[PDB]
């Protein structure tokens, strides 16, 4: 069961900065974590300085994507813990992105589908001829 | 997938960023990447782009017409042509001081000007002109032209008018009209201009239109072309002190071939340029009537192709097949025709330098070098263009399924060899060449020039001794007398050509010392090295053996990433990017090369050339260091002069040329961030978060990047040189 | 001027490189690094390296800058020769309607005080002269490094390499074109190598003649 | 005679040089008594100065109007004349050299193709190995021709191509 | 967006999703010898093209090449 | 039993690829069955570093 965001959700000591937060977290999206930090210890920010983190599911949240997978990555790195992603839109309407499969797009989960793909040789592709549509960047098959 | 600027852009019109902007004002001539833009919509459109820029050209030679019949001193000019020089526009700048209008006044007869280095007096009047309204009446005709092509480039756009696809095709018929019709008939019609006005004007005839009705420009007039015996109308040309003003000693002959100069003006008779053109118009009338059109049999060009095929296969296929692969392409077409005109532009630039065909033009001493400058910089572009347009072909425009066996399947082949030898080729000339200048540097930083290498250029000396040439005695063709060359033809050309050749003070087949050897050395290693470049960038173009699937990516994109050890510059624009840089280097090699023998020349101290013109000390101090006094004295606390804007232009380019350093050396990464921070600051202002920029601001691309920064560089590097090639010369005269 | 945009590029390079407003993963790139991607745009000239890149030339300008005036204050308002009647400097007194133009540092300065580097052949200032030039040399070269890149030299050496193998003389070790760090670093290295022989040979070629 | 130029004894520039060089010398030659260094030294220089200008003119070497010698590249001016030296002999020696340096480096590059991690002696070289090569070089031209003959210098095309 | 694609030519190392930054490709079945997995793009609203995954594929030729294309707010890593 | 001996070495005709028309020795042919069975092993390094491959059978040829 993958979760879905929950507000008014307590945040990590820390006093401030100068990263993100600008008119496009206001009227175009924002970018949302959440993960499990046990055993309240130090942490580096991607977009500041150092924090405190309490035991207990912790929720955070940034302006870029990047920013929430890089401590997603960090995270598997020193201790195994299992933060998740979400999406923000105008309309208020919320997107579950990371991880959909909840085991980490890394590792295969029981059974999907998958597209953008072709099963052809590296190279071998078709010649400007016959292209002149173009499509903007062809998928070769569609 | 947001609609607004511009309207041919669904994918940029999304994007949330100023960069839609500059992709818009630049990708606004490619109209071939654009949506929905297939063949047949898209001739009529280049069509009509074709009559817009002709339109643009017509009024360009109007106004320039214009402001000479008006601003410019054109009757001050035909009268006394030695006594005054040329007014090319008036200043209505409010800037100037009283000291400025005072320094601008060369002329008299009004206020501030500029001269006109055009060298549209000596050509308006070689053709014959004498009067301002001459001028007025050509510069209305031209905007009405303009206009014209205006007009006729919208009719082709509505229906009823638009016309097809096969019309195109027809290369035989288009071929044919141009070569006969474009080429040979307004050759022709040059021919009756010369032999109608240009000769009655040397004559200091006032003959115009108003009397050319019963005007016989030939005693016997056109009866000989009736009744035989064209030789009658080159029995009295142009008198050796014929003058040009007036009919001091004039003729009757219109088609003349004596092949000299007209010893006043200093040029080409004007009557043999009439007998030129009319050959030259007959001959491209034979050659007009070649192909297979609807009713004419001829010869098409489907089976020429075909049968040309070497029985030994060393071609292979031969030429099969190409007929369908270049009349189906048009950027091959172009970069022949960029090809062809840009070394057709080299070669204007230097049968003009060598025979004027313009009275009263050699005289001037201002307006060669600039036309010469100007013409080898467009042919450089030009080439560049036709290069850069013939990797476009691979890129875009290729297939390889029917050209399984002709004579670019082979090329492409064997692509590595072309490219070594030219790296080989490249490396040879400028190894010797750097090394022989350092050389003769070291040794005259020593003191005795004497050990200095020298190579004596017997094969240009040679060529010269053949042309006529006798300074050097190598007793050969036209220089002495036991050849058939020498005798036939003693009646023809040749005592013109004989008399000019061995002249020491004019521009035709100079002295040529061994400092001219390590010049064209130098010119062989510029040409070969941005040769080298781009037939890199263009063989290199569908798949190289980093990037295989280049032909995937375009012609213009940045890079394929930071992976694989590092790929930076790597698409064929990016060696477009550096074959312009070397463009401009050997234009100016070739340009500082000319400048300083005809300037050593003009000063009567050709042996200052042939003495300094050994090493590179002599370059930098005789010549840029020397030759430069008046480009710093232009103003200064004492006062300034007539030569103070071009000196503030000089630096001006300077300044153009260290921007493009400033967009060449910091690429686009730093610029991000920097910019990032400042929308930071902008957001945050007290009180000024009022209405917004409408695109976000974003660092340029790095395509962008490169582009803008070696536009920077070529705009101040021509600035740069022509305000030293102007100022220079226009302000010591000597 | 110059040393405030020094210095500008000097702290906006060591700040930005455990963390950035656009890559938050920096710090794990290293502090030598030529970029991360041609993706959002571009990025070129990211790391602190490339900050030093460029400090390295503003404080070539600047350095340049102090040391010319210093040059030609002395030369015009300190230095000379007392007559019974005051001293008589080097230069007329150039120096005060002169800076006050760009002009000028070409007008009286660089123009005027250049004779003896082209002028110092027939003595024993010649090597200056001929420092001079090669360091001319070496700066260009230097640009040639600094506006270049990667691809179009690899696939030059590919090609260099195909002839090679024809009469099978090429090496058993991999030629590869320098890297881009590398290819950066010989650029500035000629540059300011260039720059700093001219301007010695300059300095050194006009001071003698003089004192 | 050839190309306008006169032989170099003839040139009053030439001999005007070599006086101006000899009085530019001697201005600053008589600055020094005639027993310390520096004035042995600029006798020493004088010297071979002096048999610079009196050694060239030998066998003939064109001078032009500037009085200074121009070398004679053609083969056929350097014949029909005494002018081989120019350069006609220094292309063949320096071909026989940078003939010698490839024939080395090449027999040594493809000796070393056959033991394991050859990239080892390209950066630590086997120096006997290189010693005897350059000691057996000298008759390349031989060996050249020969092994071309032989065909042992054309890779029968299978090496890494793109196109 | 950024069309990225994987061709058949392709080991399953796993390695060029532990690298990207943007989370942005899965690995679904595939058949293969020891890990049997295969990459694929689902989604390209948030690939900025920077071409990471480019570099650790060790695919000879590379399994995935980002055919660059339009920009947006996600494709010009803006966080303004 | 399908692919080359092992230790046999042979050259590659993959038109993209780093190695190609020089020769390279067969680290194992997959026999579990796979279109790119062969994995050829090259001391020569590449623009990547990378020192092995994996071909199909039908490009592989014999040896010099
Ligand atoms: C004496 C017998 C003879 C000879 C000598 C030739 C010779 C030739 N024939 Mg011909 N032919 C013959 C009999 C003969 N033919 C007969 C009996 C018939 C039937 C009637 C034909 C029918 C025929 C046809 C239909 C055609 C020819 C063509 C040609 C020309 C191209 C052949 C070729 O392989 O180019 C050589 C191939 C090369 C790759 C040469 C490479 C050139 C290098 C790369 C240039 C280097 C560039 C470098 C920068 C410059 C530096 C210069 C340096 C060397 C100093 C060639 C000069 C063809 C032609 O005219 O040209 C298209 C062609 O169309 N022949
Ligand atoms: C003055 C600056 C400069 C210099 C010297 C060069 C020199 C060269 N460029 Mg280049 N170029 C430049 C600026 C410069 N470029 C710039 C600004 C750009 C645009 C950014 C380009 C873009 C460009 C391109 C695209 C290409 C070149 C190429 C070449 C090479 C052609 C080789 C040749 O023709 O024979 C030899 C030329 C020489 C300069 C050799 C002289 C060097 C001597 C031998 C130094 C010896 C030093 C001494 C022995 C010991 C010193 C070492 C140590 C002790 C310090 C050549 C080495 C082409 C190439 O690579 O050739 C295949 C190539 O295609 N250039
Ligand atoms: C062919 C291109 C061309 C170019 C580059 C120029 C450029 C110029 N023109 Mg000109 N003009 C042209 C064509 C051109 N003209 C033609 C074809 C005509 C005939 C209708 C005129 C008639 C004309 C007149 C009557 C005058 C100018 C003037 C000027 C100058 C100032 C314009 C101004 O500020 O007034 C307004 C700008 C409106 C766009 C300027 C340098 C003015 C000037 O100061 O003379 C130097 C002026 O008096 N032009
Ligand atoms: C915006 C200002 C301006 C404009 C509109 C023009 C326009 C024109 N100039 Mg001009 N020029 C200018 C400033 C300008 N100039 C300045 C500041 C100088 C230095 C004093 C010159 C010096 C100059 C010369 C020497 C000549 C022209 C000429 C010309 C005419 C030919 C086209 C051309 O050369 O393009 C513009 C050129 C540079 C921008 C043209 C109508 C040519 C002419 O005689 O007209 C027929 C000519 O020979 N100009
Ligand atoms: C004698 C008949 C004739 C003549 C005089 C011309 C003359 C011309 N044609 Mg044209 N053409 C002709 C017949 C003719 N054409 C026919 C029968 C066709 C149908 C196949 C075409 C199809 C055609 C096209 C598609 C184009 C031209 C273009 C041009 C112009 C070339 C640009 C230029 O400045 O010229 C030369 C300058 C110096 C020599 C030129 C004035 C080009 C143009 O500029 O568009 C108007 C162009 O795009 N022509
Ligand atoms: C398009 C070129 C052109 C045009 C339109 C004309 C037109 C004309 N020519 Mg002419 N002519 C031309 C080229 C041309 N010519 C050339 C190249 C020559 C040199 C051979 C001549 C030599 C010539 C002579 C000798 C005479 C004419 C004459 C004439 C006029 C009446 C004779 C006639 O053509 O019937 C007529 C208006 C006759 C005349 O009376 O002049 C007005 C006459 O005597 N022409
Ligand atoms: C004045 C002498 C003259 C003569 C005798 C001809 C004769 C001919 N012309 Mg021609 N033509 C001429 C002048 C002449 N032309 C001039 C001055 C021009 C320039 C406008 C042209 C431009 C021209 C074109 C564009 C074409 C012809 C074509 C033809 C041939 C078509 C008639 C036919 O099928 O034969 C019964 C024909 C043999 C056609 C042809 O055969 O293609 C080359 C063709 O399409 N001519
Ligand atoms: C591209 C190389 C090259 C060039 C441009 C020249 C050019 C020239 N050679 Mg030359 N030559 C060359 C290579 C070259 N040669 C080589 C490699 C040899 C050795 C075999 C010769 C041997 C040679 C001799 C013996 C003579 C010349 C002569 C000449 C001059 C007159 C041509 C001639 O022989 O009479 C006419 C050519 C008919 C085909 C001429 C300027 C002649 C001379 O000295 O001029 C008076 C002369 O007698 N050459
Ligand atoms: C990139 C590319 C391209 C382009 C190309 C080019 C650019 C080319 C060119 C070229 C050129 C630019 C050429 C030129 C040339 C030259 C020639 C061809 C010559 C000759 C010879 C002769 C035969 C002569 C003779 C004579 C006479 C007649 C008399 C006097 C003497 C003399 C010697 C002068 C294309 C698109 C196509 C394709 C794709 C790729
Ligand atoms: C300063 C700088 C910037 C930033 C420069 C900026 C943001 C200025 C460009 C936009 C401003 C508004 C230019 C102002 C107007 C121009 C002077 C001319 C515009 C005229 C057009 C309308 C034709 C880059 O983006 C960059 C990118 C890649 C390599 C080097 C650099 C670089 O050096
Ligand atoms: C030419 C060039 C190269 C190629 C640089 C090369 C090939 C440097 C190699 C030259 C060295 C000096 C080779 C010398 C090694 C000799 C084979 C052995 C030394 C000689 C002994 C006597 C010591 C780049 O790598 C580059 C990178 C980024 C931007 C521009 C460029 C760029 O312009
Ligand atoms: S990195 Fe390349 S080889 Fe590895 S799993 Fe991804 S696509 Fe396949
Ligand atoms: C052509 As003859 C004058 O040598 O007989
Ligand atoms: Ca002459």
């Amino acid at each position: 069961k993958q979760p879905e965001l929950d507000p008014d959700t307590p945040s990590p000591i820390f006093g401030g900065s100068t990263g993100g937060l600008l008119r496009k977290a206001q009227v175009e999206e924002f970018y949302v974590i959440t993960w499990e930090s046990p055993k309240e210890q130090i942490f580096e920010m991607p977009t500041g300085g150092a924090a405190i983190m309490r035991k207990g599911p912790n929720l955070l949240k940034f302006a870029r994507k990047e920013q929430c997978m890089a401590l997603t990555t960090q995270l598997r790195s020193k201790f195994r813990q299992t933060p998740c992603f979400y999406r923000v839109y105008a309309d208020g309407k919320v997107q579950y992105l990371h991880p959909k499969d909840g085991v980490y797009p890394e590792k295969v989960n029981a059974g999907r589908v998958g597209v953008n793909q072709n099963m052809r040789s590296i190279g071998k592709n078709v010649d400007p001829i016959k292209v002149v549509k173009f499509t903007g960047s062809e998928p070769f098959e569609i | 997938a947001t609609k607004l600027f511009p309207k041919f852009s669904q994918g940029l019109a999304q994007d949330p960023s100023t960069r839609r902007i500059w992709y818009g004002l630049a990708t606004a001539h490619d109209f071939e990447s654009h949506d929905g833009m297939t063949e047949e919509n898209l001739y009529q459109k280049i069509f009509a782009s074709h009559f817009g820029q002709l339109a643009i050209i017509f009024l360009w030679t109007s106004g320039n017409l214009f402001h000479v019949a008006w601003q410019g001193n054109f009757e001050q000019w035909v009268t006394d042509p030695i006594h005054v020089r040329p007014i090319a526009h008036a200043i209505w700048d409010p800037h100037f001081g009283q000291p400025a209008v005072e320094a601008f006044t060369r002329g008299g007869a009004s206020g501030p000007v500029n001269i006109a280095t055009s060298g549209v007096y000596q050509w308006w009047y070689t053709i014959g002109l004498r009067s301002n309204q001459e001028l007025y009446v050509s510069s209305v005709f031209l905007a009405l032209v303009s206009a014209v092509f205006l007009f006729a480039g919208w009719l082709h756009l509505q229906p009823n008018f638009q016309p097809s696809l096969s019309w195109f095709k027809d290369a035989e018929s288009r071929l044919n009209h141009h070569l006969a019709g474009l080429f040979g008939v307004s050759s022709l019609a040059w021919t009756g201009h010369l032999v109608h006005v240009a000769i009655p004007e040397s004559r200091g005839q006032h003959v115009g239109w108003d009397n050319f009705l019963s005007v016989l420009p030939h005693p016997q007039g056109l009866t000989p072309f009736w009744s035989g015996n064209w030789a009658a109308y080159a029995q009295n040309p142009d008198t050796a002190s014929h003058a040009f003003g007036t009919a001091d000693g004039s003729g009757t002959a219109i088609l003349t071939f004596l092949g000299g100069f007209h010893p006043q003006t200093q040029s080409l008779w004007l009557s043999d340029m009439a007998h030129h053109h009319l050959a030259i118009a007959v001959l491209f009338i034979v050659a007009g009537h070649m192909y297979r059109t609807n009713f004419g049999i001829g010869h098409r060009l489907e089976a020429i192709l075909e049968a040309h095929t070497p029985p030994a296969g060393g071609l292979g296929a031969g030429h099969k097949g190409l007929f369908h692969t270049v009349n189906n392409s048009l950027h091959f077409q172009l970069g022949l025709a960029l090809a062809s005109v840009g070394t057709i532009t080299s070669l204007v630039a230097q049968h003009m330098y060598s025979l004027p065909p313009y009275a009263y033009l050699a005289v001037d001493f201002t307006t060669q070098a600039s036309l010469y400058t100007h013409h080898q910089y467009i042919a450089g572009f030009i080439m560049c263009g036709a290069f850069a347009h013939g990797a476009i072909f691979f890129i875009r425009d290729y297939d390889p399924e029917q050209n399984k066996g002709n004579v670019l399947a082979r090329v492409l082949d064997h692509k590595e060899a072309i490219i070594s030898h030219l790296s080989w080729v490249s490396l040879f000339l400028g190894f010797h060449t750097l090394g022989l200048y350092v050389h003769n540097d070291v040794v005259q930083a020593f003191g005795t020039p004497e050990k200095q290498i020298l190579i004596e250029p017997v094969f240009a000396q040679w060529i010269q001794a053949a042309q006529g040439k006798s300074l050097y005695g190598f007793d050969l063709l036209l220089a002495s007398s036991s050849s058939p060359a020498y005798s036939a033809g003693q009646s023809l050309w040749l005592p013109g050509w004989l008399e000019a050749i061995n002249n020491n003070q004019n521009s035709l087949f100079l002295t040529i010392g061994p400092g001219d050897f390590l010049v064209h050395h130098a010119i062989a290693l510029g040409l070969h090295t941005t040769t080298l470049i781009l037939v890199k960038g263009a063989l290199d173009a569908r798949g190289s053996k980093l990037m295989p699937d280049k032909k995937d990516f375009g012609y213009s994109f940045p890079c394929d990433g930071p992976g694989r050890g590092g790929t930076c510059d790597i698409s064929a624009y990016d060696a477009f990017y550096l074959a312009v840089f070397w463009m401009l280097n050997t234009i100016g090699w070739v340009t500082f090369y000319w400048h300083w023998k005809h300037l050593t020349l003009w000063q009567g101290n050709v042996s200052q050339f042939d003495e300094s013109s050994t090493y590179l000390m002599g370059w930098l101090r005789d010549y840029l260091w020397l030759n430069s006094s008046q480009l710093i004295n232009g103003y200064n606390p004492f006062g300034m002069n007539s030569l103070s804007v071009w000196a503030w232009t000089f630096l001006f380019g300077h300044l153009v040329y260290a921007t493009g350093f400033m967009f060449l050396i910091s690429w686009r990464g730093y610029w991000q961030e920097l910019i990032e921070t400042l929308v930071w600051a902008h957001e945050k202002t007290p009180l000024a978060n009022l209405v917004y920029w409408k695109d976000k601001p974003v660092a340029l691309s790095i395509v962008q990047a490169r582009l803008v920064g070696l536009a920077h560089f070529s705009v101040g590097y021509i600035f740069t040189y022509a305000a030293f090639l102007i100022a220079s010369t226009a302000g010591r005269f000597g | 001027f110059t040393i405030h945009v020094t210095v500008l590029i000097l702290l906006k390079g060591v700040l930005f490189a455990r963390s950035s407003r656009l890559i938050p993963d920096k710090a794990n790139l290293g502090f030598r690094f030529p970029c991360d991607g041609p993706g959002r745009g571009g990025t070129c000239q990211v790391s602190a390296w490339d900050h030093v890149f460029l400090g390295l030339f503003w404080m070539y300008n600047s350095l340049s800058i102090v040391i010319f005036h210093f040059s030609w204050k002395m030369q015009s308002d300190v230095w000379g020769t007392v007559t019974d009647s005051g001293v008589s400097h080097i230069t007329g007194g150039n120096f005060a309607q002169s800076a006050n133009t760009i002009n000028g540092w070409l007008r009286d300065f660089l123009w005027a005080q250049s004779s003896q580097v082209i002028q110092s052949y027939g003595s024993a200032l010649s090597a200056y002269g001929l420092m001079f030039l090669g360091a001319h040399f070496v700066w260009a070269f230097s640009l040639m490094f600094l506006f270049s890149g990667r691809g179009y030299w690899q696939e030059l050496i590919e090609s260099i390499v195909w002839a090679h193998n024809k009469l099978r003389v090429a090496p058993s070790i991999q030629p590869r074109a320098l890297s881009i760090t590398q290819g950066r670093a010989v650029g500035v290295a000629h540059y300011l190598l260039g720059g700093i022989a001219t301007t010695w040979s300059f300095f050194l070629a006009r001071i003698i003649a003089v004192g | 005679d050839i190309a306008g130029l006169t032989p170099c004894s003839e040139s009053k520039a030439y001999n005007k040089l070599e006086r101006k060089e000899l009085k530019v010398l001697d201005k600053r030659l008589k600055q020094y008594e005639p027993g310390s260094a520096p004035y042995l030294a600029l006798q020493a220089t004088k010297e071979r100065t002096e048999n610079r200008f009196k050694t060239y003119a030998k066998q003939g070497l064109l001078c032009g109007n500037d009085g200074l010698p121009h070398l004679i590249s053609d083969p056929g001016l350097a014949l029909r004349f005494n002018h081989a030296g120019e350069v006609f002999i220094p292309t063949f020696g320096f071909l026989y050299v940078a003939g010698y340096i490839g024939h080395v480096g090449r027999q040594y590059i493809i000796l070393s193709k056959e033991d394991a991690k050859p990239t080892d002696k390209e950066i630590i070289l086997d120096v006997p190995l290189a010693l005897k090569l350059a000691f057996q070089g000298w008759a390349w031209p031989l060996a050249s021709i020969q092994e071309l003959r032989n065909g042992s210098l054309l890779e029968k095309d299978e090496n890494i191509t793109v196109s | 967006a950024h069309v990225v694609k994987i061709y058949d030519t392709c080991i399953g190392c796993t390695q060029c999703v532990r690298a990207c930054p943007l989370d942005v490709l899965e690995m679904v079945p595939w058949d293969g010898c020891k890990a049997a997995q295969m990459a694929s793009s689902p989604r390209t609203e948030d690939c900025v093209g920077c071409k990471r995954c480019e570099t650790a594929c060790p695919t000879d030729f590379l399994s995935v090449r980002v055919y660059l294309g339009n920009e947006s707010t996600r494709s010009l890593g803006l966080a303004y | 039993e399908i692919g080359p001996k092992r230790g046999s070495l042979v050259k590659v005709l993959r038109p993209e690829s780093y190695w190609y028309n020089q020769v390279g020795k067969v680290v194992s042919v997959d026999q579990s069955g796979i279109r790119y069975p062969v994995v050829v092993r090259f001391e020569n390094q590449n623009y990547a570093g990378v020192s092995t491959n994996n071909y199909a059978l039908d490009e592989i040829e014999e040896v010099k």
